[PDB]
């Protein structure tokens, strides 16, 4: 059934599962034409496919050439996502394949189910959570690499860096969702919080700064404040 | 004109014959139905006055034998039987007509309703859906489940309709996932029409039989089958023009005949609004769209 507040710790059991977000697959800028009409120009996008237990981020870059000459691109994007997810699973060995795929938007259910007919023992599930994975393109290294691609490409990151050496996957996922929720509500403030202290660096292979445990607590607190605020600055409370 | 005699009417029962019906009181001197048109299948069906649970009945074709009804007090129902002794049967029927203890199949001459509802329905195909080969006629009731329903429990008593499943490998060619799922023409035209049914007449015949079992017995699996077969055509971009014209006539007469008070359970909002307003065939079912809008505008 649907993944929600009540069955949240299931994400961190030992059954392999992937979270698929398609928000950033089809991305456009909207502009005026010389005649004063409106047109779209596509830009590179990405499928965000994440193992929430291990932190593996399988980032399939969607190059704008895949849209050339195609119609109804928002609908195609869901089928392209499902095609690429099915291909990733088929490549994986049987023991490394996921038993569940949770899609963050309900409109991905039928495209993924059809592309996975060959895998009847993989459950495709929606979720009732309003997860902030759309903000993955606010992660500097992600925004930069998806925009530099000149061809379709599969990019790999650990979205938890080395956190699992010190914290559990439940705690790492909670930290990720807070950082991403913050970046989604106010990207400027969020990024200021993360990079204010020049002495804390980002390792070449990491997405986030090398915070100590104590510094993460401060950081996590500041991100909570941001989100409560922006909720005030938005709802005047 | 053929006749279905009754041995007797020991229990109070509503008897239907095709779209007609009449009430028979307990131990009323009823001895059957005469003047039944030859050339069409027919259904004779029953609802007991005590237990309106279980509508049941028999599909039959008078050209395939002499058939009669006899109540069984052990199994508690009116049973169809074949009489093999031809002279015994003509003799029984003639005596009952003489004493005028048979009702007359009350077909108005202008009326083509039953023909229009059973145009493509054949006994031989009914008998492969309802498997009971020692009999020339077929029993159906409200509770019988379909083979597809049983995949999701007694097989001898199942409705073996053709399984349609839009999210199945049969329906979806590898490499055409989006194409085949959004445009079901290859599943309609190649898998089902060319492959399984052979021609559109057989497809229409099963569609019509499914509707009639849904209407006369409230058989839910049959209603699921009728809507699935509709939806498969409506969700195909490429349909022979002759099939679309005939489908419009088929559904027109089904919607015309449906009791106004059963439409809440027997009509699936989603399939109909898709057929009539979203699907490829939103512009191809003019007669059906006009009767649905004037008779069931709430559904839409
Ligand atoms: C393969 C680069 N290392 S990783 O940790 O970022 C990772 C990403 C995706 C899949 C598996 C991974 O590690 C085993
Ligand atoms: C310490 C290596 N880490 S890395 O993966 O980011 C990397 C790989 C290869 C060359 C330079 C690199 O980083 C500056």
């Amino acid at each position: 059934g649907a993944m929600n507040s009540s069955n949240y710790a299931e994400l961190f059991n030992n059954d392999i599962k992937l979270f698929v977000d398609d928000t950033n697959v089809y991305r456009v800028t909207v502009h005026k034409t010389f005649e004063g009409n409106v047109a779209t120009k596509a830009i590179n996008g990405c499928i965000f496919t994440l193992n929430p237990k291990t932190g593996h981020l399988f980032l399939k870059i969607i190059h704008t050439s895949v849209w050339a000459g195609q119609k109804r691109l928002s609908q195609l994007a869901k089928w392209k996502t499902a095609e690429e997810v099915s291909a990733l699973v088929r490549s994986l060995p049987k023991e490394e394949q996921p038993k569940q795929i949770i899609v963050t938007r309900k409109a991905m259910l039928d495209p993924l189910e059809v592309h996975m007919l060959d895998f009847p023992n993989i459950a495709i599930r929606p979720t009732e959570l309003r997860l902030p994975f759309s903000a993955a393109m606010s992660i500097d290294k992600l925004s930069d690499v998806v925009m530099k691609a000149t061809e379709p490409q599969m990019v790999l990151f650990n979205i938890y860096d080395d956190w699992l050496d010190r914290i559990s996957s439940y705690t790492a996922f909670s930290r990720l969702t807070l950082l991403l929720r913050a970046l989604k509500t106010n990207e400027e403030s969020a990024k200021m919080i993360l990079l204010s202290d020049p002495t804390i660096t980002i390792k070449s292979y990491h997405l986030w700064p090398s915070f100590t445990d104590e510094q993460w607590i401060t950081i996590e607190s500041q991100m909570r404040d941001l989100i409560l605020t922006e909720y005030g600055r938005k709802y005047n409370v | 004109m053929n006749t279905v005699p009754f041995t007797s009417a020991p229990i109070e029962v509503t008897i239907g014959i095709d779209q007609y019906s009449f009430n028979v009181k307990e131990n009323q001197p009823f001895h059957g139905i005469k003047d039944i048109p030859i050339g069409h299948v027919h259904v004779i069906h029953f609802q007991h006055a005590d237990n309106s649970s279980m509508r049941y009945g028999y599909w039959f074709d008078c050209r395939m034998g002499n058939f009669y009804i006899q109540y069984d007090p052990k199994d508690g129902l009116y049973k169809m039987m074949e009489e093999r002794d031809g002279a015994k049967f003509e003799n029984i029927v003639h005596n009952f007509k003489e004493r005028q203890m048979m009702v007359s199949y009350p077909k108005i001459d202008e009326d083509d309703t039953w023909y229009n509802l059973t145009e493509f329905v054949q006994m031989d195909k009914i008998r492969k859906i309802v498997r009971k080969d020692e009999n020339q006629f077929s029993y159906v009731d409200s509770s019988m489940t379909t083979v597809q329903e049983n995949e999701l429990s007694d097989p001898a008593h199942s409705l073996n309709y053709t399984v349609i499943n839009f999210k199945s490998r049969e329906a979806i060619r590898p490499g055409h996932e989006m194409e085949d799922f959004l445009d079901k023409s290859y599943y309609l035209n190649t898998v089902m029409l060319q492959g399984i049914f052979k021609n559109s007449s057989n497809y229409f015949g099963e569609l019509q039989f499914a509707f009639l079992n849904a209407m006369f017995f409230g058989n839910y699996g049959s209603s699921l089958q009728w809507h699935a077969m509709i939806e498969l055509i409506c969700s195909s971009a490429t349909v022979p023009k002759h099939m679309l014209d005939k489908l419009d006539e088929i559904l027109y007469y089904q919607i015309k005949t449906l009791p106004e008070q059963y439409s809440d359970i027997l009509l699936n909002e989603r399939v109909w609004n898709i057929c009539l307003y979203s699907s490829f065939q939103k512009n191809s079912l003019h007669n059906t769209e006009k009767i649905m809008e004037n008779k069931y505008p709430e559904l839409l």
